[PDB]
C-alpha cells in the first residue's frame, strides 16, 4: 500500500478480471474441435492470458479499485516499499540506451565532419566507422563525463551564431 | 603595401546582419582601391539564398 | 473614398481593402494619422470610459430582463426544484410546436433558462424580490449615463489630464491599492455586514429600515473597544436553513470553513471576515508609495537597487521604470497576463469552493461558468503574450535597456526556444505514447498491460491539506502535527469535512487518468508558450529576417526568396497560438466536464477505467452525451434542446468555413474575382450599375484574421451547444 | 410583486438619455 | 493524421524555419549540429503535405468506419 | 506606393534590374564597389511589390529592400 | 426528395472541382495579375506579397485545391 | 410580464429598422468623397 | 561491388535495414519475454 | 479609332480606342404615349428628392413595426398565439 493502492495479489477486481477474460477465451474456444489450429491457438492465448496474470501479482505490482496495476514513479516512495522497477530502474535504462545512440551519433557526426566532404558522409554513411562507433558509444557515460569536466563537451558562445537582437 | 588579412586567412565575422555572424570563413581576395567592403570571405555553410561567398569591410572581420 | 479618417494612405486605396483595414486598425491610435502621446493617452482614457458604460449598461440590462421576464422571485422559494429563467423569446419564426416546447419555468411564453448563475448570486448578496432587481438595473443605468458623462467631459481641454499625470505611477498604485481595491473591499464587507448576512438569517434589510437594524446585537462597542472576538460569538448552526430564521445565529465575522451544510457553499460571515482582511491589507499596502506628502517609496529607486552582486543579472532592474511608464504596450502585456491568470484562478476555486447558495446543486450553471472563463483567461492570455510582441517590435530601446534583464532575456533567446521545444517535445512524445499504449492495449483484449502511473505528488499535496484517501498521514492528515493542531479550533473542522467528502469538488480524488490528461494539459500549455515566446522574442529579428522590426509588428510576408517567408512575423506566430490555446482550453476543459459528469451520476468508475486510453474519450464521452444534443429535432419533432442542436450543427459550419481561409490563399481568388469583374463589365442590364470600390481578394494577414476568428467562433459555439445540452438534458 | 408598465417605459426612457450621453461621447471620441 | 496535416495547412516557412534556428543553435552549442543544414519544408513541399495527410486521414476514417460497420451487421 | 531601398552593400551586379516585372530599378555610375554601379528605384510608383528583386539579390544581408506601405491602382496589379 | 437533394449536391460538388482544375489549366500560362505565370513554370509557390497577395497562384496550387474538393464530393 | 406588446415592436425595431438604417448610413459615409 | 556495396551504405537502405533489425528485435524479445509491464530483475 | 485597316490606335479619336461604345443604347424620343407618361411623372412628382423619397422607404419601416403590433396578431403568428401547458425537465425541476 502507498496512496490507498491494494497488492494485486489480493485484489478481488484483479482476480475477476482474470477470471472474465479466461472465460471470454474458453467461450471462443467452445466452437471448435479439440486438436485443430484454432483451438489450439485459443489454448496457447488462454495460457498466456493466465500467465500474465500470475506474473502480475507475484511480482507486487499494484492495484487500484479498477483492478489494473499501477505504476509508482517516485524515488525513496518506490525504493522503500519494493517498486523500484516500474519507473527507476526503466529509467536508468532507457537514460543509458538513449545516451548511447545519442553519443554515437555525435561522435559519428563530430568525425566526419573533418572530412573533405561531410554532407556525402551523412547521405552515404561509412559502415564500419558507425559500427565502431556504435560500439564505443556504450562508454558513453564515462566519456561524456570526462568531455564535460574536460571543457571540449561544450562550444563557445562567442563562436555560435546568433540572431541581430 | 596591402590593407586587410592576406588572401587565405581564416577570419571570423562581426557583421549581425550576415548569415555567418561570429563564424570563420577564408578570405579569398581583398581589393586594394576604396571600397567600402573589399574584403571577400567564401564559407562552407551555404546561406538561405544559396551562397557561400560576400563582401566584408576591414573592421568586420578578425584572424583566426 | 476618404472613410479612413486616421489613416490618409488607407484612404487612398481604391479597393474594397480600403472598407477592411478601415475597420481593422480603428483601435490602433498610435499609427494614426498626427498622432502625438498626450492625444493617444487622452483618446485611450476617454475610450476606457464608454467601456465602463457599456458594462454597466450589460449589468443593467441583466438585472431588467430577469426582474421583468424572469422567476426570480419564485426561484427564491425553490431554489432546487425550479429553472432560473434568462429572458422572454419573441420570434416570429418559432412555430407552435417550438413555442409550446420552450415555456418552462412557469413562464407566460417561450423563455430562455438562465445559465450565468447570476439567480444564486443575487440570491446570496441579498436581493429577493423583482422590485430590488429594477431597482438595481435603473442605478447601474445612471451610473453608465454618469461615466458617459466623464468620458465626455475628460475629453474638454479644461478637463483634459496632461500627459505626465499619466504617468504618475506612484500616486496611481496608491490610490487603486488603497481606493480601489481596499476601500472596495470594506464597502462590500459593509453590505454583506447590513444586507447579506441579515437576509440570509430570514430577516429584511433594505435602503428603508437598515438605519433601525443593528448588524450584530453589540453595536459597534466591541470593534471600538478591540473585543473583536464578540463579532464571532454564535455563528449559524449545523441545522441552518438559508433565508429563514430556524438554525441561525448572530455573528458577522466568523472562520468556521467548509461549506454550507444546506447550500453547499462558503459561510456569508467567513466571505465578510475576508473581505475585511482584504480591506485592511490593501489599504496598508496603498499607503506605501511616496506621492507629494515627503513619504513613501520611489519605485525607480527600488528597481535601480534590485541588483544582484556578481553581476548575474547585470544591471540588474535599472531602466525598467521608464521601460514599462513610457510603454502601453508593456502595460498592456501585463494587466492582460495578470487578468487572464486571476481568470484561470477564478474559474478553479469557484467549482472546488463554491461561494453562492444552491450554485454547486446547479450542474449547467458549474460547467458553464467554469469553461467561461477557462476560455477568457485562454484569450486573454494570448493577447498578453502578443502585446509583449507588440512592445518588442515597437517600444523597446536597446540603448535605455543596456545590460538589465531585458537585454540579458534577449541575449540568451535561443536557449530559451530550444528548452520550451524540448521540454513540449518530450511533453508531446510521452503523452501520445502512453495513451496510444492504453489503446492499443485495450483493443486487443489485455487492460491488465496498460501504463497506469500513478500521480502520487498530487496526491501527496492533497494528503497535505488532511485528505486521508491515500494513507499518507502527514501534515494536516495528522492529527497530532503541528499545523493540525494550531488550527484545530479555527478553520480546520470544517475544511476537514469538506476535504474528506466526496460529495463536493473540493480536491477529488485523482488517479492515472488524472495524471495523462494533467500532462496532456502541460504539453498545451508549453506548446502554447512555445509559440508566443518565440513571437516575441523573435519579433526585432531572427536569422531569415535580420531586419524583422523594420516591417513592423504585422506584415504578409518577405516573399518567396531565400526559401520561402510564409508566416514570419509576430502576429503570425500569435495566430498560430491561438489554435494552441484553443486546443488547450479545450483539453481542460473536456476533462473537467467528464470528470463532473461522472461525478454528479455517483459514477466515477466511467471516468476512472475509461479516460486512460482514447477511445474511451470519444466513446463514453462525447459519443455517449451527444445522444439527446442531436436529437434535439428529428423527423419525429422537437424539444426545447433543439437550439442547441441547431448552434451545434451552426458552430461546426462556422468552423469549416474557416477552414477555407485558412488552407485556401491569396492568388486564386483574386483570378477568380478578376474574371467575376469581367463578366460584370460585360453584362448587359447590369452594365448601368457599377462598384464604387474595385473588388480585390481579401489580404494575407485578413485572410488569416478572417480564418481564425471562423475557427474560433465554430469551437467556442460547438462546445457551449454540446456542454449545455448535455448537462441540461440529465439534469 | 411584478414589475409594471410604467416601470418598463421609465426605465426605456432613461435609456434612451443614457444612449443620448453615449452617442455624444461618441462624437466627442470621433473628433 | 489528418489533424496533424492541418500544422501543414494552417501555417508558414518562416515560422518553422526561425524555430529551426533556436533549435540548431542548441545543436550548435554541444558540436551536434550537421553539415546538412537543417531547413524547413518549401512552401510547395508544405502544402503538398498538408493535402497528402489531410486525404490520408479522411479516406482511412471512412475506410475503418465503413468496414467496422459493414462487417458488423453485415 | 512601396518603398523601395537600395544600401550601400551593393556589388552592382545588375540581376535585380533584369528581375523587375515593371521598370523599377536602374544601374546608375556609383564607385563604392568594383562595378562601379548602385542601383536605384526611381520609378517606386510602378512597384507591385512582387520582391523579384530581393530574390535575385546575392549580398547578405540583401541590397535592395522593399517595404509594402500604401496601395493603389497599380501596386495591386489591376488591370480593370 | 432526398434523392434529388444528394444528386444536386453531387452536381454541385463535381461542378467546383472542376472549375479549379479547370481554372488552373486555362490560366496556367498568363492571368490578368501575373503575365508571365508561364515564365515561373508550373509548380512555385508564389510572385511575392505584391499586388495585394500571389499565393497558390500556379497551376500546381490549384491541383492542391482540387485535391480537397474532390475528397469532400467522393 | 408587463407590457407583452412592447418585445413584438422593440425586437423588429433592432432586428429590422436599426440594421437596415445603420447600413445605409454607413454605406453613405464610408463613401463620401469628402467627409 | 564497391559501387553496390556504397549504395547499401546510403541513407535510405541503411534507414531501412537498421529500423528493421531493430524491429525483428523488439519482436523477439516480446516474442520470448511477453508482458514486461516493469523491470523485474 | 480609325479602324480603316489594322490600326486600332487614334490619339485624335483615343474615345474609339478604348471600347467606348453604348453597344445597345439607342437615342428615340416617340415611345410612351404622352397621356399616360404625363400621369406618371404627375404621380412621382415631388418623390424625386432623395429625402422625400427616403420618407417613402420610412414607411415601409412604420409598417414592419405595425405588423409586430398589429400585423402579426393579424395573421395568428404562433409567437403572438397562446401556450398549452409544459414540462418538468430531467430531474424535480420546473
Ligand atoms: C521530481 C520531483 C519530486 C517530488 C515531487 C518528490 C516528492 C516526494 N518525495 Mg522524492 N525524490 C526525488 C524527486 C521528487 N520527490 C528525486 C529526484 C529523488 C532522488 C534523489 C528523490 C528521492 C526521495 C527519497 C529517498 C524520498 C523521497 C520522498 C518523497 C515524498 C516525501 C518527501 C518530501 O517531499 O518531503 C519534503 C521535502 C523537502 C525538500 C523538505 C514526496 C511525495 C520520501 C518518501 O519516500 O516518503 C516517505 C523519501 O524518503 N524522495
Ligand atoms: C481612490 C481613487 C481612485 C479610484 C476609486 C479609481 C478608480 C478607477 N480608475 Mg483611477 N486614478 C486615480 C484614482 C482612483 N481611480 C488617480 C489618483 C489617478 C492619477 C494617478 C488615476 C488614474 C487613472 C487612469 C489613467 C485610469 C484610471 C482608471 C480607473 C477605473 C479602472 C477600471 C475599472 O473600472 O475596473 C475596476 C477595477 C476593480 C473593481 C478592482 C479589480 C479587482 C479584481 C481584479 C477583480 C476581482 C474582485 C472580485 C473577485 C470580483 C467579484 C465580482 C463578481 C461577483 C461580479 C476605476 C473605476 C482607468 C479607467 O478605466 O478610466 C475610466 C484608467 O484609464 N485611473
Ligand atoms: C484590454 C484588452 C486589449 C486592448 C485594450 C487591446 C488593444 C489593442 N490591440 Mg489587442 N488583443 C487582446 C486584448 C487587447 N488588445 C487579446 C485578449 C488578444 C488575443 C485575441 C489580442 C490580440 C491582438 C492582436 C493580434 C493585435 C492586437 C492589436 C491591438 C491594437 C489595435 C487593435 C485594433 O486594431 O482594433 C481592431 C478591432 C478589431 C479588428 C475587432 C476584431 C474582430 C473580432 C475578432 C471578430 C469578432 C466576431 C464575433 C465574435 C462574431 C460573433 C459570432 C456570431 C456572429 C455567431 C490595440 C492598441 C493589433 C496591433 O497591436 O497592431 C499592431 C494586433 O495586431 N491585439
Ligand atoms: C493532431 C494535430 C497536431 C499534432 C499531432 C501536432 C503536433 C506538434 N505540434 Mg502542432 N499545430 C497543429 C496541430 C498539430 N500539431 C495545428 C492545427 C496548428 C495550427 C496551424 C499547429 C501549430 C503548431 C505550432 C506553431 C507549433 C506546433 C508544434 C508541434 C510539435 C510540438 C512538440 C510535441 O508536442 O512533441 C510531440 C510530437 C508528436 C505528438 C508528433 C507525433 C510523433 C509521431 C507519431 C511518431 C512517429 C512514429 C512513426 C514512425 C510515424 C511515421 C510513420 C510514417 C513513416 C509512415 C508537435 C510535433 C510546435 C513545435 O514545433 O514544437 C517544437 C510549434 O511551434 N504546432
Ligand atoms: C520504453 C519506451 C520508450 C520509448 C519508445 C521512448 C522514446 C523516446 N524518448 Mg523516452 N523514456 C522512457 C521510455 C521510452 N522513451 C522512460 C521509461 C523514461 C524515464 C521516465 C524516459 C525518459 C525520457 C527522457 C528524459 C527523454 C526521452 C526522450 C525520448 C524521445 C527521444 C529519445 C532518444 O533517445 O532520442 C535520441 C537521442 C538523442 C537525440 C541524444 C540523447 C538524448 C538523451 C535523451 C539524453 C540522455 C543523457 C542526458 C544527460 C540525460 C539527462 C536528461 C535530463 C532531462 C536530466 C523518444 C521518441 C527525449 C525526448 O523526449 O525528446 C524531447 C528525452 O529527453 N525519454
Ligand atoms: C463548410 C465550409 C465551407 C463553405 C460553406 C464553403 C463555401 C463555398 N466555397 Mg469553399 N472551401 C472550403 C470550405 C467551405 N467552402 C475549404 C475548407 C476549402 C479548402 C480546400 C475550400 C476551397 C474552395 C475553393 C477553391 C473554392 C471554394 C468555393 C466556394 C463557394 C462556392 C459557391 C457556392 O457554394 O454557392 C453558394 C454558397 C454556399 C452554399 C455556402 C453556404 C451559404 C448559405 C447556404 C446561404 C445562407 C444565407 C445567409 C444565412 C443569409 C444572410 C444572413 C445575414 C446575417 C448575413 C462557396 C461560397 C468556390 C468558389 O469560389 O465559388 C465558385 C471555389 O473555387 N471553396
Ligand atoms: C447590453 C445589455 C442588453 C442586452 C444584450 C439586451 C438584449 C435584448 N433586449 Mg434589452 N434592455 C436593456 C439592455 C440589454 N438588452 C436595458 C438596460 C433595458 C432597460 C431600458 C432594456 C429594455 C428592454 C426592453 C423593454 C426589451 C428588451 C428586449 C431585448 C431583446 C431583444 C432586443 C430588442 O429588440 O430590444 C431593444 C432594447 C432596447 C430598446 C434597450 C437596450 C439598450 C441597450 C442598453 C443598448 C446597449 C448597447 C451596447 C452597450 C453597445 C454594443 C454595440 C452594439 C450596439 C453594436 C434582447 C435579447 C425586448 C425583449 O424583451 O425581447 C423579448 C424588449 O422589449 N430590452
Ligand atoms: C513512450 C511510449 C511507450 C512506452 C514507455 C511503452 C512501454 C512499454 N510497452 Mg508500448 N506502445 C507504445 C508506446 C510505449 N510503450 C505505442 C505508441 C504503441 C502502439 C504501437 C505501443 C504498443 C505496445 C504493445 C502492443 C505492447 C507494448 C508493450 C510495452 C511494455 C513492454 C516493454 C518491453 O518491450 O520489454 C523489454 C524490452 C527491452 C528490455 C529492450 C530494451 C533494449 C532496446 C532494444 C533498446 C532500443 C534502442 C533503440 C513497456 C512497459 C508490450 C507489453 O507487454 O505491455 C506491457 C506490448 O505487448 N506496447
Ligand atoms: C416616419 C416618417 C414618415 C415620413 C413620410 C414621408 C412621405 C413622403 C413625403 O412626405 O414626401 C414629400 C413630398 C414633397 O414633395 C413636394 O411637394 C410640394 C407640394 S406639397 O407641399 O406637397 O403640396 C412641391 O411643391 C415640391 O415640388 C415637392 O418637392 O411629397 C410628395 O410628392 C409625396 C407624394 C407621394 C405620392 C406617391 C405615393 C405612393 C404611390 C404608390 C403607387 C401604387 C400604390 C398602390
Ligand atoms: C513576453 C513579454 C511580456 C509578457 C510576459 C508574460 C505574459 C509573462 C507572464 C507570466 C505568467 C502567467 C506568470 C504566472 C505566474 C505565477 C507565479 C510566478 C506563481 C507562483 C508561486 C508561489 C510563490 C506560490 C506559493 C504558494 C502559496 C502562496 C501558498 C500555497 C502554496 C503555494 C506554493 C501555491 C512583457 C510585456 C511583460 C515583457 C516583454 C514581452
Ligand atoms: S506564399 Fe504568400 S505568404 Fe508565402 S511567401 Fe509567397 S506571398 Fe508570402
Ligand atoms: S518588388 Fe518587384 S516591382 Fe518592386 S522593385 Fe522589386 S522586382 Fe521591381
Ligand atoms: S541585385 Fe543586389 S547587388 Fe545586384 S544590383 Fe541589385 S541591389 Fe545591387
Amino acid at each position: 500500500d502507498v496512496a490507498g493502492l491494494t497488492p494485486c495479489s489480493e485484489s478481488k477486481a484483479f482476480a475477476k478480471r482474470k477470471k472474465n477474460e479466461v472465460k471470454a477465451l474458453n467461450k471462443r474456444l467452445k466452437n471448435y474441435e479439440a486438436d485443430s489450429a484454432p483451438a489450439l491457438a485459443l489454448k496457447a492465448t488462454i495460457a498466456r492470458t493466465e500467465a500474465r496474470f500470475d506474473k502480475y501479482a507475484k511480482q507486487g505490482l499494484l492495484c487500484g479499485t479498477d483492478g489494473l496495476p499501477h505504476l509508482i514513479a517516485d524515488p525513496g516512495l518506490a525504493l522503500r516499499y519494493g517498486h523500484a522497477g516500474d519507473v527507476f530502474i526503466p529509467t536508468i535504462g532507457f537514460i543509458y540506451f538513449a545516451g548511447w545512440l545519442g553519443y554515437a551519433g555525435s561522435k559519428y557526426l563530430q568525425a566526419v565532419a573533418a572530412t573533405a566532404k561531410p554532407i556525402e558522409k551523412e547521405i552515404i554513411i561509412d559502415v564500419p566507422l558507425a559500427w565502431k562507433l556504435l560500439w564505443e558509444g556504450f562508454g558513453w557515460p564515462l566519456r561524456a563525463f570526462a568531455e564535460y569536466k574536460n571543457g571540449s563537451l561544450m562550444e563557445d558562445d562567442a563562436k555560435i551564431t546568433v540572431s541581430p537582437r | 603595401p596591402d590593407v586587410g588579412p592576406k588572401r587565405g586567412t581564416q577570419v571570423r565575422i562581426l557583421r549581425p546582419e550576415s548569415y555567418w555572424f561570429r563564424e570563420t570563413g577564408k578570405v579569398v581576395s581583398v581589393d586594394q582601391s576604396g571600397i567600402r567592403y573589399p574584403v571577400v570571405v567564401r564559407f562552407e555553410k551555404v546561406n538561405y539564398a544559396g551562397v557561400s561567398t560576400n563582401n566584408y569591410a576591414l573592421d568586420e572581420v578578425v584572424a583566426a | 473614398k476618404l472613410f479612413p479618417k486616421f489613416s490618409q494612405a488607407l484612404a487612398q486605396d481604391p479597393t474594397t481593402r480600403r472598407i477592411w483595414f478601415g475597420i481593422a486598425t480603428a483601435h490602433d491610435f498610435e499609427s494614426h494619422d498626427g498622432m502625438t502621446e498626450e492625444r493617444l493617452y487622452q483618446k485611450i482614457f476617454a475610450s476606457h470610459f464608454g467601456q465602463l458604460a457599456i458594462i454597466f449598461l450589460w449589468t443593467s440590462g441583466n438585472l431588467f430582463h430577469v426582474a421583468w421576464q424572469g422567476n426570480f422571485e419564485q426561484w427564491v422559494q425553490d431554489p432546487l426544484h425550479i429553472r432560473p429563467i434568462a429572458h422572454a423569446i419573441w420570434d416570429p419564426h418559432f412555430g407552435q410546436p417550438a413555442v409550446e416546447a420552450f415555456t418552462r419555468g412557469g413562464a407566460s411564453g417561450p423563455v430562455n433558462i438562465s445559465t450565468s448563475g447570476v439567480y444564486q448570486w443575487w440570491y446570496t448578496i441579498g436581493l429577493r424580490t423583482n422590485q430590488e432587481l429594477y431597482t438595481g438595473s435603473i442605478f447601474l443605468l445612471v451610473l453608465a449615463a454618469l461615466f458617459l458623462f466623464a468620458g465626455w467631459l475628460h475629453l474638454q481641454p479644461a478637463f483634459q489630464p496632461a500627459l505626465s499625470w499619466f504617468k504618475n505611477a506612484e500616486s496611481r498604485l496608491n490610490h487603486h491599492l488603497a481606493g480601489l481595491f481596499g476601500v472596495s473591499s470594506l464597502a462590500w464587507t459593509g453590505h454583506l455586514v447590513h444586507v447579506a448576512i441579515p437576509e440570509s438569517r430570514g430577516q429584511h434589510v433594505g435602503w428603508d429600515n437598515f438605519l433601525t437594524v443593528l448588524p450584530h446585537p453589540a453595536g459597534l462597542t466591541p470593534f471600538f473597544t478591540g473585543n473583536w472576538a464578540a463579532y464571532a460569538e454564535n455563528p449559524d448552526s449545523a441545522s441552518h436553513v438559508f433565508n429563514t430564521a430556524q438554525g441561525s445565529g448572530t455573528a458577522i465575522l466568523t472562520f468556521l470553513g467548509g461549506f454550507h451544510p444546506q447550500t453547499q457553499s462558503l459561510w456569508l460571515t467567513d466571505m465578510a471576515h475576508h473581505h475585511l482582511a482584504i480591506a485592511v491589507i490593501f489599504i496598508l499596502a496603498g499607503h506605501m508609495y511616496r506621492t507629494i506628502f515627503g513619504i513613501g517609496h520611489s519605485m525607480r529607486e527600488i528597481l535601480e537597487a534590485q541588483t544582484p552582486p556578481s553581476g548575474s543579472l547585470g544591471a540588474g532592474h535599472k531602466g525598467l521604470y521608464d521601460t514599462v511608464n513610457n510603454s502601453l504596450h508593456f502595460q498592456l502585456g501585463l494587466a492582460l497576463a495578470s487578468v487572464g491568470t486571476i481568470s484561470s484562478l477564478v474559474a478553479q476555486h469557484m467549482y472546488s469552493l463554491p461561494p453562492y447558495a444552491f450554485l454547486a446543486q446547479d450542474f449547467t450553471t458549474q460547467a458553464a461558468l467554469y469553461t467561461h472563463h477557462q476560455y477568457i483567461a485562454g484569450f486573454i492570455m494570448c493577447g498578453a503574450f502578443a502585446h509583449g510582441a507588440i512592445f518588442f517590435v515597437r517600444d523597446y530601446d536597446p540603448a535605455q535597456n543596456r545590460g538589465n534583464v531585458l537585454a540579458r532575456i534577449l541575449d540568451h533567446k535561443e536557449a530559451l526556444i530550444s528548452h520550451l521545444s524540448w521540454a513540449s517535445l518530450f511533453l508531446g512524445f510521452h503523452t501520445l505514447g502512453l495513451y496510444v499504449h492504453n489503446d492499443v492495449v485495450q483493443a486487443f483484449g489485455t487492460p491488465e498491460k496498460q501504463i497506469l502511473i500513478e500521480p502520487v505528488f498530487a496526491q501527496w499535496i492533497q494528503a497535505a491539506h488532511g485528505k486521508t484517501a491515500y494513507g499518507f498521514d502527514f501534515l494536516l492528515s495528522s492529527a497530532t502535527s503541528a499545523p493540525s493542531l494550531a488550527g484545530q479550533a479555527l478553520w480546520l473542522p470544517g475544511w476537514l469535512q469538506g476535504i474528506n467528502s466526496d460529495a463536493n469538488s473540493l480536491f477529488l480524488t485523482i488517479g492515472p487518468g488524472d495524471f495523462l490528461v494533467h500532462h496532456a494539459i502541460a504539453l498545451g500549455l508549453h506548446t502554447t508558450t512555445l509559440i508566443l515566446v518565440k513571437g516575441a522574442l523573435d519579433a526585432r529579428g531572427s536569422k531569415l529576417m535580420p531586419d524583422k522590426k523594420d516591417f513592423g509588428y504585422s506584415f504578409p510576408c518577405d516573399g518567396p526568396g531565400r526559401g520561402g517567408t510564409c508566416d514570419i512575423s509576430a502576429w503570425d506566430a500569435f495566430y498560430l497560438a491561438v489554435f494552441w490555446m484553443l486546443n488547450t482550453i479545450g483539453w481542460v476543459t473536456f476533462y473537467w466536464h467528464w470528470k463532473h459528469l461522472g461525478i454528479w451520476q455517483g459514477n466515477v468508475n466511467q471516468f476512472n477505467e475509461s479516460s486512460t486510453y482514447l477511445m474511451g474519450w470519444l466513446r463514453d464521452y462525447l459519443w455517449l452525451n451527444s445522444s439527446q444534443l442531436i436529437n434535439g429535432y428529428n423527423p419525429f419533432g422537437m424539444n426545447s434542446l433543439s437550439v442547441w442542436a441547431w448552434m451545434f450543427l451552426f458552430g461546426h459550419l462556422i468552423y469549416a468555413t474557416g477552414f477555407m481561409f485558412l488552407i485556401s490563399w491569396r492568388g486564386y481568388w483574386q483570378e477568380l474575382i478578376e474574371t467575376l469583374a469581367w463578366a460584370h463589365e460585360r453584362t448587359p442590364l447590369a452594365n448601368l450599375v457599377r462598384w464604387r470600390d474595385k473588388p480585390v481578394a481579401l489580404s494575407i494577414v485578413q485572410a488569416r484574421l478572417v480564418g481564425l476568428t471562423h475557427f474560433s467562433v465554430g469551437y467556442v459555439l460547438t462546445y457551449a451547444a454540446f456542454l449545455i445540452a448535455s448537462t441540461s438534458g440529465k439534469f | 410583486m411584478p414589475i409594471a408598465d410604467y416601470q418598463v417605459f421609465t426605465a426605456l426612457f432613461l435609456a434612451l438619455a443614457t444612449g443620448i450621453f453615449a452617442v455624444r461621447l461618441g462624437v466627442a471620441l470621433y473628433k | 493524421v489528418w489533424a496533424f496535416s492541418l500544422m501543414f495547412l494552417f501555417s508558414g516557412r518562416g515560422y518553422w524555419q526561425e524555430l529551426i534556428e533556436s533549435i540548431v543553435w542548441a545543436h550548435n552549442k554541444l558540436k551536434v549540429a550537421p553539415a546538412i543544414q537543417p531547413r524547413a519544408l518549401s512552401i510547395t513541399q508544405g502544402r503538398a503535405v498538408g493535402v497528402a495527410h489531410y486525404l490520408l486521414g479522411g479516406i482511412a476514417t471512412t475506410w475503418s468506419f465503413f468496414l467496422a460497420r459493414i462487417l458488423a451487421v453485415g | 506606393s512601396h518603398t523601395v531601398k537600395i544600401y550601400d552593400t551593393c556589388i552592382g551586379c545588375t540581376q535585380c534590374v533584369r528581375a523587375c516585372p515593371t521598370d523599377v530599378l536602374e544601374m546608375v555610375p556609383w564607385d563604392g564597389c568594383k562595378a562601379n554601379q548602385i542601383a536605384s528605384a526611381p520609378r517606386t510608383e510602378d512597384c507591385v511589390g512582387c520582391k523579384r528583386c530581393e530574390s535575385a539579390c546575392p549580398t547578405d544581408f540583401l541590397s535592395v529592400r522593399v517595404y509594402l506601405g500604401s496601395e493603389t491602382t497599380r501596386s495591386m496589379g489591376l488591370a480593370y | 426528395t432526398a434523392d434529388f437533394l444528394v444528386h444536386h449536391i453531387h452536381a454541385f460538388t463535381i461542378h467546383v472541382t472542376v472549375l479549379i482544375l479547370l481554372k488552373g489549366v486555362l490560366y496556367a500560362r498568363s492571368s490578368r495579375l501575373i503575365p508571365d505565370k508561364a515564365n515561373l513554370g508550373f509548380r512555385f509557390p508564389c510572385d511575392g506579397p505584391g499586388r495585394g497577395g500571389t499565393c497558390q497562384v500556379s497551376a500546381w496550387d490549384h491541383v492542391f485545391l482540387g485535391l480537397f474538393w474532390m475528397y469532400n464530393s467522393i | 410580464m408587463s407590457a407583452q406588446f412592447l418585445p413584438s415592436i422593440l425586437v423588429p425595431l433592432v432586428g429590422l429598422v436599426f440594421p437596415a438604417v445603420a447600413m445605409a448610413s454607413m454605406f453613405l459615409y464610408i463613401e463620401k468623397e469628402e467627409i | 561491388m564497391k559501387d553496390f556495396t556504397t549504395y547499401l551504405s546510403t541513407a535510405p537502405v541503411l534507414t531501412l535495414l537498421s529500423v528493421t533489425v531493430v524491429a525483428g528485435l523488439l519482436i523477439e524479445i516480446n516474442r520470448f519475454f511477453p508482458d514486461a509491464l516493469i523491470a523485474a530483475f | 479609332k480609325y479602324g480603316e485597316e489594322s490600326r486600332y490606335f487614334d490619339l485624335k479619336d483615343l474615345e474609339n480606342t478604348v471600347g467606348s461604345w453604348d453597344m445597345y443604347g439607342q437615342e428615340d424620343k416617340s415611345r410612351y404615349n404622352g397621356l399616360q407618361s404625363e400621369f406618371f411623372e404627375r404621380a412621382a412628382n415631388g418623390l424625386s428628392r432623395r429625402e422625400y423619397i427616403l420618407g417613402l422607404v420610412a414607411i415601409g419601416g412604420a409598417g414592419i413595426l405595425a405588423w409586430g403590433g398589429k400585423g402579426a396578431a393579424d395573421v395568428r403568428l404562433p409567437t403572438v398565439g397562446p401556450q398549452q401547458p409544459a414540462q418538468v425537465g430531467p430531474r424535480g425541476r420546473l
